[PDB]
RNA sequence: ACAGGGAUGGCUUGUGGCGGCCAAGCGUUCAUAGCGACGUCGCUUUGAUCCUUCGAUGUCGGCUCUUCCUAUCAU
RNA sequence: AGACUAAUCGAACCAUCUAGUAGCUGGUUACCGCCGAAGUUUCCCUCAGGAUAGCAGUGUCGACCUUCAGUUUUAUGAGGUAAAGCGAAUGAACUUUAAAUAUGUAAGAAGCCCUUGUUACUUAACUGAACGUGGGCAUUCGAAUGUAUCGACACUAGUGGGCCAUUUUUGGUAAGCAGAACUGGCGAUGCGGGAUGAACCGAACGCGGGGUUAAGGUGCCGGAGUGGACGCUCAUCAGACACCACAAAAGGCGUUAGUACAUCUUGACAGCAGGACGGUGGCC
RNA sequence: CCGGGACCGAGGACCGCGCUCUGCAAGGAUGCUGGCGUAAUGGUCACCAGCGACCCGUCUUGAAACACGGACCAAGGAGUCA
């Protein structure tokens, strides 16, 4: 994988060498690609300290970048965003392109007559025999 | 107590203007009148420019109201809430009617002499109570030795 | 621990498409109200089957009454409780007329000698003693004698606390 | 009280003590109406409450 | 590594953070080797 | 000489340290490890010798006089 | 003798330069109103060190236009760590699945692609990418909640390696403890309660009236119960705001509640009446 | 639905929303009555009572404590001019 300048990646430092490392707080931190070298690769992170954001840059190995998975999920929202109003015009539907948070669950019945309920004490009495 | 994170905040804009002039003072009340009595965004703007400062009002030139008149501009009149200054590298002026604060007496003479006319704001409300067919003009703020030296 | 009740309270993990009929578990929870009820459920489930309450629903919850409040009964209840050496049980009986309240008679009782709050005893069972033969204590075996009759020797009469003043001096004989 | 509570306390529009507002229910209000819980007590109005 | 900003735009492009320690290195074995031939020569004229 | 600034504590008490062993118990019983009181064992002149005194940075006293503590020398 | 030289001597007295200089000490004069702080952030040789970020107040101006946000949700990282199963495979390092806690990134018309060519990048390569070109997408502008929260200049001021505490982490001691990171409080702050008080609990403040509470309390001091229920405990200075130490697997013929094992009408535990013998005065 | 009690009466033509519509409890108190008409109400001063309440300024640090100034009164007395 060759990373390029303007990138999102992810830093996790893999294997055993996270024992006595000295700077373990951008293991699982994400930054922007702006220097690239052969087995070498400049990271900008971001640090909030109080009320401020600070800008800090690093040089990361290749083996402990991956690349970031972001913007994979709005790309792809904007995607079928297109097709599925492309073919509620085409169909003449209104359809919903806002995604929505989960709603309470509604009202059902559940039967017993099959699945009658078994009853728990506090401890297991197989534990206790 | 109730936690306001966020703060209510003063209008940092001028209310009135900080001049002790009577005539500026008439003025003021008769825009008062016009900006709220009616619906023009004109009579709102020259009533804010008319509360401002100097450096907030800078010069406008003959050359600068002739460049402005260009491309369809001919026959509207122009306001300038501020004074009217005259260019003597623009050697002919064209035919213009200008409303101002002030104008010099070269400006004026120019300007009369090249057949147009000049008005006060005063004037102006008369004629233009809601400022149609006028060309709102401004100088160059940042053209100051203050500013270049920020 | 309060005016409790005993509520059966049915629960189960979310219908999946791997698992489209859950099982289904049930408590006997003594607890003061359906809240503290359904908590207790789902503290006891995590405990035992592994069910998390935010992959879980419940099912039913049920008030299970006395079915005779005026029957003098004796109760045996074997508990579980957790003290700074460990956990420990104990087999009680209480001489009561509900479930409930040899349950809360449990609870004073526990906190009276042991120094035991709620959250440190768990009840396994409470049962009811069908026979007379089955009581194991003699706090309950006296009581449980034949032609039992006592008096009340020193009965302190009861005076009302805003009468300060007596002109007689009160007499514990009756 | 910590930033990120009094943050949510603030977008709950809860700034002031006994001050009560009514919520609909979604996951993305239930979470935060679970970290501002050492704050608020909350339920389920009824019509006559309302 | 942490690299400042300032080290970086001062960086000439291609070399990277992680020679900077051999190069110096490199430095002051030149140095080193520099004045041991100097001391030679000075103890051959004699 | 001048201008300034200053002047460990419910502590302690009667029984050594290091190294090994034993050990009731605590743990452990898909690992049999680890802790461990009580003890114990090793190092630190036939009543002798008197020809081996091993460093003040840290300061105590005396007089007069009263009271308290008990951790008691006497009664 | 640094002694004496008009009470003046390690340099007399008098006037002047002179209102000499001090970074050090002391002091620095009416009222009301509106805002309102801060302690290694980053760099420089340090102490007898500096700037600087950040935090504030007055003015203005610009369409006070864009909206943004110490928050949740969604997708995806870190934490795969618990857990379930292994009648799934294989064997914390097993995995179909999957924790709590907070945590990084992203969530639109300012955007998404497609096409066109160039390339001085790159690629085997007109190949990707960048650069531009043109076109398509407004049928919903593409989560929730909140939004008197905008921006840019100018000018001015204090503080910029302080104290305490929760959590996390790194070290230690015979015991103490010492560093960091975030957050809260204090210095700047009144009020109710902790009898009392820098660090505790509650709660933040214009002047008044009425109602209700919090923390804490209701035997008297003292406003409010010698309130109710079930128990436990008697201390030769009990206990009532304890958790730390003394202090141990500690010592108690104190008192209750349990657990385990054991004996018991084939007579238990305690007593009383009796037996307690022979080889045998076993061997040295 | 019906009682019992406490505190409060802001505004000052009409306008509005309404209702149980000759009117009203509907965008904020009126009606009736009594005593007194003055130190009666009210105010100021002295004192007693209950409750509350460290001596100010300065310095220091993070803060207290320490330290320094203060017998009393009048007048003078310190961010000015170029």
């Amino acid at each position: 994988r060759t990373y390029r300048v303007g990138d999102i990646v992810d830093i996790k430092v893999n294997g055993a060498v996270q024992k006595g490392m000295p700077h373990k707080f951008y293991h699982g931190k994400t930054g922007v690609v702006y220097n690239v070298t052969k087995s070498a690769v400049g990271v900008i992170v971001y640090k909030r300290v109080k009320h401020r954001y600070i800008e800090k840059r690093i040089n990361v190995r290749i083996e402990h970048v991956k690349p970031s998975r972001s913007r994979e999920d709005f790309l792809r929202r904007v995607k079928e965003n297109a097709e599925l109003k492309k073919k509620a015009k085409a169909e003449g539907v209104p359809v919903q392109l806002k995604r929505q948070p989960a709603m309470p669950r509604e009202a059902h019945t559940v039967s017993i007559a099959d699945n009658k309920p078994v009853t728990l004490a506090p401890v297991a009495y197989e534990t206790t025999i | 107590g109730i936690d306001l994170r966020w703060k209510h905040v003063r209008s940092s804009h001028r209310k009135a203007p900080k001049s002790d002039n009577v005539y500026l003072k008439l003025l003021v009340k008769l825009y008062r009148f016009l900006a709220r009595r009616t619906e023009a965004p004109f009579n709102k703007v020259v009533l804010r420019r008319l509360f401002m400062s100097r450096i907030n009002r800078p010069p406008v030139s003959l050359s600068r109201i002739a460049r402005n008149l260009k491309n369809g501009n001919e026959k509207k009149t122009v306001v300038v809430v501020a004074t009217v200054t005259d260019d003597n590298r623009l050697l002919q002026v064209p035919k213009m009617e200008v409303a101002a604060l002030r104008f010099t007496a070269k400006a004026r003479a120019r300007i009369e002499a090249a057949g147009g006319r000049t008005l006060t704001l005063d004037q102006l409300a008369l004629e233009k109570p809601t400022g149609a067919n006028t060309l709102l003009l401004r100088g160059p703020k940042n053209a100051r030795e203050a500013v270049k030296h920020f | 621990m309060g005016r409790l009740q005993e509520y059966q309270v049915i629960g189960r993990h979310l219908p999946t498409e791997a698992n489209p009929n859950p099982a289904l578990y049930r408590m006997r929870i003594f607890a003061p109200n359906e809240v503290v009820a359904k908590s207790r459920f789902w503290y006891f489930l995590r405990g035992l089957k592994k069910v998390k309450k935010a992959t879980g629903e419940i099912v039913s919850v049920n008030v299970i009454s006395e079915k005779h409040p005026l029957k003098v009964k004796n109760f045996g209840i074997w508990l579980r409780y957790d003290s700074r050496s460990g956990t420990h049980n104990m087999y009680k009986e209480y001489r009561e007329t509900s479930r409930v309240a040899a349950v809360e008679a449990m609870y004073a009782d526990m906190a009276a000698r042991h120094r035991a709050r709620f959250r440190s005893i768990h009840i396994l069972k409470v049962v009811e003693l069908e026979k007379t033969e089955d009581v194991k204590r003699p706090y309950i075996k006296q009581l449980v004698a034949k032609n039992l009759s006592f008096p009340l020797p020193h009965r302190v009469p009861k005076i009302s606390t805003k009468k300060i003043f007596s002109a007689k001096r009160p007499s514990t004989f009756s | 009280i910590p930033p990120k509570p009094r943050k949510i306390l603030q977008l709950l529009r809860l700034r002031q003590i006994n001050n009560g507002v009514f919520v609909k229910v979604t996951k993305a209000t239930a979470e935060m109406i679970k970290i501002v819980e050492p704050w608020v007590a909350y339920g389920y109005p009824n019509l006559k409450s309302v | 590594i942490e690299v400042s900003a300032a080290k970086e735009a001062m960086r000439p492009e291609g070399t990277s953070v992680r020679g900077d320690k051999r190069r110096e290195i490199r430095a002051r074995v030149k140095k080193n080797q520099k004045q041991m031939l100097r001391n030679q020569r000075i103890a051959a004229e004699k």
